[PDB]
DNA sequence: TTTTTTTTT
């Protein structure tokens, strides 16, 4: 009864290469052919196709499809494989070789829940909606493979393994010799890409106090390294139970997401507008969390901690470090959360937390509760020799610090605060502040922001512009100032860590500026940023 | 919607302990109750089958799936040979399938012992109707059959014994959260008073006496803010005795 | 092994007995706050409750009487004052 | 099937569905008539074509009505109704009401020539604005008129009822001809299914506006439902009423500005003497 | 099911010898080491196994070895000598004499242990499924050479399901309930400890 | 995290002991195996246990209450005076989070009137 | 599984 089944497989191949010639959209608008004409020659073998299209194209190898797609899908993508070789001839010499073409679909319908699969849907399609989980390395399987006898060496060629996660048999006895005689040769076969993933359902659908359930997901070809966990999708694929009881697991057919260091002239021009501002330093300090009063010198330390100074290594090899560090000090409110979430907001790359220290090369890190490492500052590096091991891991961070109170790590600090009799000027920020919770309530029932601050996704696309390109130095005539200053404080705790941490201030002021060069402006600005932050220090415990 | 419809049958008479259970109660139809334990995933299992004979296209059976069987046939009576054969995908039926463990309830446990526990097989719509913890009532049938593995284990001819449910009661299940119309009238009612502030504060928890600041803050805890966390979290810290 | 099958209820003057010497017991701790060595609380009318159950049980009687939450209320002194 | 069916007219007053036993009484209903739970809560373009011409027949032959329209197609892409369209162009005609006049007459015009071609963005355009707020808007009218029944909003007030919001639930949709007329039409019928003796009176509906418009209210009006008509033209004289309210003495503050005489604007302050200059209109032609 | 964990019986029956059964190959059953100190070799059935024994006992009769429907069963000499015992107006000093002979003094211990073997009557809350505890607890603290292992191992000899413990030779397994796992089977048992066998009984802990 | 912080202590006194003692021995006198309410301090009705059960899920799901600017006034005023009176004493200071307390206050006392 | 010992943090 063979001939029977040709005469089926040859009529869909006929039917399917009709819709995939004649559908169109009016005028000249075959999309398919079009599509599929721009994909061969975009070196892309695969084709898309929307089934509500077919379905008002021709109602019945559409419900073929989707109740016996095992049988029916090799044929759409035969009738494919055809129509690309008729649209492309004749070829250009070197190209005369005709490419395998895989074909994807979509489907506009409401998802079936995954706790709702009935067990009349096995080996059909459905749709299904949820969030990958974990995604396993991609892998071979073949398509084709070519057999040989042990003893008498004769050979089966291009026998062909069906898809998904089903095995195949071997003959039993010589077909020209014991049992099971066959081997299989490593050279003489074919293979595709694959992959695992694993879905679970969505936490909106789980009915309330009970934990999620999971399926299984296969992938080949294009369909791989499309996903990675946490994404949000929907799947289109055929149900299928793995090889009387047995574990069930999704073919995929179609997938569908639910979901820097590039500048053009004009964003160029915007950054240099700001820069040839004079007010550029103080709109940026005062740009830093608006919602918080006051503060102005630590919103200034942080534009300075946000900037940092530059990166330099001699021709002996001794490097010397560009980055900033700050820490505050006090009463354990006053916002100081809020601060370090922000200062992670604009940051190009940034953390923040309660190893923790390795994960910013490049970045910020804000520490809260720091009262609960001295290598790792000074070095950018730690190192350990315990039981059984010894490593070193180099990472370099700029750091930020946040305390509710050694006096040994606080060398390894440039800036230090200590944050502090308020109930008069507090009465009108108590006025301030409960207006602006009410406001929020009432809400509850692209330089510059409405306010004339600079808005966080200019601001943040300014800084990581600015540490690429600008690299200062120091003028002369600035260096002459600190020799005299640092000469008179140590003979009238002064060191060469704090004589760096203020050059590197001054870098770090000149690098918003856009300069060349550093000055005696940026130079005394700096001095006096060094003086109210760590004479506090001095004066205080 | 629908193929065949299923006869549950409650209120059965006689109920057994798990402990109790004898050689006498195979294949009789018995009631029991218990605590789950355990309870497996929802699995599709073969109910009907049907095989491609591969030398000549024929399609054998339908076979009716038994319990503890790889059913099979062996001639194909088209060629009258003993063709290779395929499972059939397009004519195959299945069915949902679940597994949980059931072990004596702890209050009905005499002097020192142990409680017991058995194996209890759901099919169809009977599936994901408990969960471990719950207090459930099973009806169904005491059957056994063979292992060879057990007679190994043991050192005698014994057999494995199991329950086939047919209906389920869960004294868990919580009532359900729907008002009527009169429900509806007795809160707009009760709503219009002016005392009605003082009637809820001092109506929580009537036996305790006085301590209307912990009985305001549960009463307003109970009712929620709108939202941005909407929830009023309270703590309450006391002395030993103290009713707390 | 014969008297446990009993099973005692309380009488109504041994209910107003076991108010007044849970009363006695806290007042005594009140009186000595700083110098006893062992609180009382809302358990010790529980263990007193106990005693006086298990004392109707030795003698064999359907109900407590005011005697064995007298006897009760005596022997648990006896083992705390310290 | 089923969500369309759960904002109509017919089949909430039907089942009652703005009490409680209005699931009960729909699911009663569905197994009566011959249709699945399933092929209501599916899409509806996903049946087979004969599964769905048996439901169209099985409902056209429970609501029992003499309605026919034009159907327009092109090609191999999707049939459309002429009804379906309009309510889209009216849609995007009458609101919001913050943009600019020009601008919504413009987008009623692009709705309306992106029926009559296969291209894909256009039909998109027009598949958002179905399934958006076209739908967003019947289950506002819904919720208004289960809301004034639920709490008893509308009262007698001599020879009229009356009916007054706290908020109202979107006040974009409020300055709509569309929706006052479909919401008031339906509230109407709504309350006087409930009870016997309640079709010999007009009713009165009034809305308020917050933010720019503060302190005004929208009023509008529908004839009793035991009037007879001498034939098929629906007469009406509520804006007459309203128009010969204007007209008294001392003045009020009442805006007329519109083309159609039974929507007027109302200062929040006059709400007293207009209820009792219009209850004097109305009694002195019961007169 | 006539027996339970910590009974000590006395059983009739016969010794019986029972073979490695698993060795064996017939028809409807293949040998389960074949599937995954020198014993007897030659059967058709051990085509190169061999065969071992373990004993065993076949028990023929088992039994332990030693309520006004009650009272009146034990109706003559049970009767009497209780309803005697029950008039007795010193019973207590007259129990606590017999109970403790070698023991001088300490009238107040002997009474609360005396007390702890009755014990009050344990309730259920009728619809919570609370319940409010009838079991008695003491505890003994003094001085070296106070006769305090001498009241516990009195204890432990009088009663009929009490069990002496002592914390320094003891582990949270075996104390109150353990999990083991069998080898003539494979699935996991639970062993009853001192305590479930003590259940309705006294567990005695020495060096606590 | 706590919105509200409430203190239980002991003190010993005789009608209390009293109170206490008659529960408990009633809870044993009658949990033995075999064997229109209102207030005392004001006289008012008590709610049947379920009716308050549903008002409860009744209130949470079909009541929202709106809340207007004018009170504003009261709350930022109050929460001045007490900040004012909390840092002068030198104590533990009342903050922003009190605020956010006391707006969740009213609107759950708002449900409770529907 | 639970039990007992010797090096490491
Ligand atoms: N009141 C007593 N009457 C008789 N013998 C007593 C008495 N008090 C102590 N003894 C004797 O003291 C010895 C020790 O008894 P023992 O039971 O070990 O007490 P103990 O307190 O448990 N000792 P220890 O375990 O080291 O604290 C025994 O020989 C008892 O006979
Ligand atoms: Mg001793
Ligand atoms: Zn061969
Ligand atoms: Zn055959």
């Amino acid at each position: 009864t063979g001939r029977e089944l040709i005469a089926e497989y040859r009529q869909l191949i006929t039917q399917f290469r009709n819709f995939i010639r004649d559908f169109s959209t009016g005028g000249f608008g075959m999309i398919y052919r079009d599509q599929l004409k721009r994909n061969y020659f975009s070196h892309e073998y695969r084709l898309e196709i929307n089934l509500n299209h077919l379905k008002n194209f021709d109602e019945d190898i559409e419900m073929k499809l989707r109740k016996f797609p095992g049988k029916v899908l090799p044929a759409l993508e035969e009738a494919a494989k055809i129509v690309a070789d008729e649209i492309t001839t004749p070829r250009p010499k070197g190209e005369e070789k005709l490419h395998d073409i895989q074909v994807t679909l979509t489907l506009d319908e409401y998802p079936t829940s995954l706790r709702q699969v009935k067990s009349a849907q096995v080996s059909q399609v459905v749709k299904i909606s949820g969030i990958i989980v974990a995604a396993a390395q991609v892998r071979s399987k073949a398509t084709k493979v070519t057999l040989q006898c042990r003893q008498c060496k004769h050979t089966i060629p291009d026998v062909s393994i069906k898809p998904g996660l089903e095995g195949f048999a071997l003959p039993r006895t010589c077909a020209a010799c014991p049992i099971d005689p066959y081997i299989m040769l490593p050279d003489k076969c074919e293979c595709v890409d694959y992959q695992t993933l694993k879905l679970q359902e969505n936490p909106e659908d789980v009915p309330h106090g009970e934990m999620p359930r999971h399926l299984q997901l296969f992938t080949e070809r294009y369909l791989t390294d499309k996903v990675v966990p946490g994404n949000r999708v929907t799947i289109v694929g055929v149900y299928s139970i793995k090889k009387g009881i047995r574990t069930p697991y999704l073919r995929v057919l179609g997938i569908h997401m639910e979901t820097f260091t590039t500048f053009t002239p004009e964003e160029e021009r915007m950054f240099k507008t700001l820069a040839q501002r004079k007010d550029a330093y103080e709109l940026i300090a005062k740009s830093i969390a608006p919602s918080i009063y006051g503060s102005a010198d630590i919103k200034k330390s942080i534009a300075c901690l946000l900037f940092g100074g530059a990166r330099k290594k001699l021709p002996d090899g001794i490097t010397r470090r560009g980055d900033i560090n700050v820490l505050l000090l006090g009463d354990p409110g006053t916002a100081k959360s809020q601060l370090l979430k922000f200062v992670e907001q604009v940051s190009p790359i940034g953390v923040y937390t309660s190893g923790a220290m390795v994960l910013a090369d490049g970045g910020v890190v804000c520490i809260d509760e720091f009262d609960k490492i001295h290598e790792a500052m000074e070095q950018q590096t730690i190192s350990i020799a315990k039981a059984g091991i010894t490593t070193t891991l180099n990472s370099r961070c700029s750091v930020l610090a946040a305390a509710n109170s050694m006096p040994t790590i606080l060398s390894r600090f440039d800036m230090i605060y200590i944050v502090k009799h308020d109930v008069l000027k507090d009465a009108t920020l108590a006025k301030h502040v409960i207006e602006v919770h009410v406001n929020a309530s009432a809400a509850k029932e692209t330089m510059f922001d409405t306010d004339g601050f600079l808005t966080i996704e200019f601001l943040k696309k300014f800084v990581t512009y600015a540490r690429l390109n600008c690299g200062p130095r120091l003028t002369p005539q600035a260096s002459e100032k600190l020799v005299n200053h640092y000469v008179k404080m140590r003979n009238p705790p002064i060191t060469v860590r704090q004589l760096e941490a203020i050059v590197r201030i001054a870098e770090s002021i000149a690098k918003m500026e856009l300069q060349q060069f550093a000055t005696d402006k940026h130079v005394e600005e700096a001095l006096r940023l060094f003086r109210v932050s760590t004479i506090e220090a001095a004066a205080t415990g | 919607v629908c193929n065949e419809i299923k006869v549950r049958i409650s209120q059965l008479p006689v109920e057994e302990d798990i402990r109790m259970l004898r050689q006498v109660h195979l294949n009789m139809l018995i009631r029991t109750a218990g605590v789950v334990t355990i309870a497996s995933g929802i699995l599709p299992q073969l109910a009907v089958v049907k095989y491609d004979c591969v030398a000549c296209g024929y399609l054998l059976g339908p076979f009716v799936q038994q319990n503890d069987e790889e059913v099979r046939p062996t001639i194909c009576p088209s060629c009258q040979g003993k063709g290779p054969f395929e499972l059939n995908v397009e004519n195959t039926v299945y069915h949902n399938y679940q597994r949980i463990t059931m072990q004596e309830s702890p209050n009905k446990v005499a002097a020192g012992r142990l409680p017991r526990s058995k194996d209890v097989i759901l099919l169809g719509d009977l599936c994901d109707s408990c969960k471990p913890g719950d207090e459930i009532e099973v009806t169904g049938v005491y059957t056994n059959n063979f292992d060879g593995s057990l007679n190994y284990k043991q050192g005698f001819p014994v057999f494995n014994t199991l329950i086939h449910a047919n209906h389920i009661t869960n004294k868990d299940k919580m009532a359900s959260d729907q008002l009527t119309d009169e429900d509806i009238k007795a809160i707009r009612e009760l709503s219009q008073d002016p005392n009605i502030s003082q009637r809820v504060f001092s109506s929580i928890a009537p036996s305790i006496y006085g301590h209307d600041d912990v009985k305001r803050a549960i009463a307003l805890a109970l009712f929620r803010g709108e939202a941005l966390r909407g929830d009023i979290n309270v703590l309450l810290c006391g002395d030993p005795g103290t009713a707390k | 092994a014969f008297a446990r099958c009993f099973k005692p209820k309380i009488s109504d003057k041994a209910a107003e007995t076991l108010v007044r010497e849970y009363k006695k017991l806290r007042m005594s701790d009140s009186n000595n706050a700083a110098t006893s060595s062992w609180r009382i609380t809302v358990r010790q009318l529980e263990s007193l409750v106990r005693l006086s159950e298990a004392l109707a049980r030795l003698h064999c009687g359907k109900e407590v009487l005011v005697e064995h939450v007298e006897k009760a209320a005596e022997l648990l002194n006896k083992s705390i004052v310290r | 099937l089923f969500s369309a069916m759960m904002v109509s007219e017919y089949f909430s007053i039907k089942t009652k569905n703005w009490t409680q036993k209005g699931d009960v009484n729909i699911r009663h209903l569905l197994a009566q008539l011959g249709i699945t739970l399933h092929e209501t809560k599916q899409k509806f373009e996903a049946l087979p074509t004969e599964q769905r011409n048996l439901v169209v027949d099985v409902l056209e032959k429970e609501m029992d009505s003499s309605f026919a329209t034009f159907f327009g197609t092109l090609g191999y892409c999707g049939k459309l109704s002429a009804c379906d369209v309009a309510r889209a162009v009216t849609l995007r005609l009458e609101m919001p009401k913050s943009e600019t006049i020009m601008n919504r007459f413009r987008s009623g015009q692009s709705i309306l020539r992106s029926s009559i071609t296969g291209e894909r963005q256009d039909r998109l355009n027009l598949n958002n604005t179905f399934t958006s707020i076209c739908q967003r808007t019947l289950q506002v009218s819904w919720k208004t008129v289960a809301a004034a029944i639920n709490q008893s909003e509308i009262i007698p007030n001599g020879p009229y009822y009356l009916f007054s919001c706290s908020r109202s639930i979107d006040e974009d949709m409020v300055d709509s001809r569309h929706f006052l007329y479909n919401t008031a039409g339906f509230m109407i019928r709504a309350f006087a299914s409930m009870k016997k003796g309640r079709t010999t009176k007009p009713l009165i509906a009034m809305f308020p506006l917050t933010g720019e418009s503060a302190g005004w209210l929208v009023v509008t009006g529908v004839m009793p439902i035991a009037t007879i008509y001498e034939d098929s033209l629906l007469k009406t004289c509520i804006g007459r009423a309203f128009e010969r309210v204007k007209k008294m003495t001392p003045p009020l503050r009442i805006v007329d500005d519109y083309f159609n005489s039974d929507i007027i604007r109302l200062k929040s302050e006059d709400r007293t003497r207009f209820i009792d200059f219009l209850q004097t209109v109305f009694e002195g032609t019961s007169n | 099911e006539t027996v339970q964990p910590g009974d000590k019986c006395d059983i009739v029956g016969t010794l019986i010898v029972i073979p490695d059964i698993a060795q064996l190959s017939t028809p409807g059953l293949r040998a389960e080491t074949s599937n995954q100190s020198e014993g007897i070799t030659g059967l058709k059935a051990l085509g190169v196994r061999d065969l071992t024994y373990k004993m065993a006992f076949l028990a023929c009769h088992i039994q332990q070895t030693e309520y006004l429907d009650l009272w009146s069963k034990m109706s003559t000499e049970d009767r009497a000598t209780l309803k005697k015992m029950s008039d007795d107006k010193k019973i207590e000093k007259n129990i606590v004499d017999s109970l403790f002979p070698n023991i001088y003094g300490n009238h107040e211990v002997k009474l609360g242990v005396l007390l702890m073997l009755l014990g009050g009557v344990a309730k259920k809350s009728r619809d919570e499924g609370t319940s409010l505890r009838g079991d008695i607890n003491v505890c003994l603290v003094g001085d070296p050479s106070t006769a305090k292992s001498q009241v516990l191992k009195a204890v432990e000899e009088f009663s009929p399901r009490a069990i002496y413990t002592s914390g320094k030779a003891s582990s949270a397994a075996g104390l109150t309930a353990a999990v083991v796992k069998d080898e003539e089977s494979f699935e996991f048992v639970i062993e009853a400890g001192a305590l479930m066998l003590a259940d309705n009984g006294v567990c005695c802990i020495d060096e606590f | 995290r706590f919105d509200v912080l409430c203190v239980i202590r002991d003190s010993v006194d005789s009608v209390e002991d009293e109170r206490l003692a008659k529960f408990v021995v009633g809870n044993h006198r009658t949990h033995h195996p075999d064997a229109d309410q209102m207030d005392e301090r004001t006289g008012v009705r008590l709610i049947p246990q379920d009716l308050l059960r549903k008002y409860i899920i009744y209130a949470r799901e079909k009541c929202h209450p709106t809340l207007p600017e004018q009170h504003s006034e009261k709350f930022s005023n109050i929460f001045a005076q007490m900040r004012k009176e909390s840092m002068a004493t030198g104590s533990v200071a009342i903050t922003v989070r009190h605020v956010e307390s006391m707006i969740r206050l009213s609107e759950a006392h708002a449900k409770l009137h529907l």
